[PDB]
């Protein structure tokens, strides 16, 4: 399964919305007129379908599996804070969790050219 | 990769 934190586990969940926040559709017409459940935010309740959050089929998965914030609500991982600029914020390819380039370990000033994964997803190493 | 700021544009604002 998806490792989930401590401070996540516990935490409130809001009343999901259930119509997504893009397209206005419910689960019963994504944009092509097509069932597709969808992903809700644990803060704001704001949902989408993951085909209008550009989410792939297997982060998707990953995604339905952890308490999950929308573009909007996403705070850093590490400090739990939002800061001020969203170019810093990079979101994990993995669980798109948010992380601050400056919270990473250790710290990034670039962005990386491919995907990048926070620390949660990576393997322990042998 | 991905930030806040791309993840906003490529879904619309
Ligand atoms: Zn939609
Ligand atoms: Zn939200
Ligand atoms: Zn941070
Ligand atoms: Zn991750």
């Amino acid at each position: 399964h998806m490792l989930e934190l401590p401070h996540e586990k516990d935490k409130p969940v809001a009343e999901p919305i259930p119509i997504c926040s893009f397209c206005l559709g419910t689960k019963e017409q994504n944009r092509e007129k097509k069932p597709e459940e969808l992903i809700s935010c644990a803060d704001c309740g704001n949902s989408g379908h993951p085909s209008c959050l550009k989410f792939s089929p297997e982060l998707t998965v990953r995604v339905k599996a952890l308490r999950w914030q929308c573009i909007e609500c996403k705070t850093c991982s590490s400090c739990r804070d939002q800061g001020k600029n969203a170019d810093n914020m990079l979101f994990c390819d993995s669980c798109d969790r948010g992380f601050h380039m400056e919270c990473c370990d250790p710290p990034l000033t670039r962005m990386p050219k491919g995907m990048w994964i926070c620390q949660i997803c990576r393997p322990r190493k042998k | 990769a991905r930030t806040k700021q791309t993840a906003r544009k490529s879904t619309g604002g």
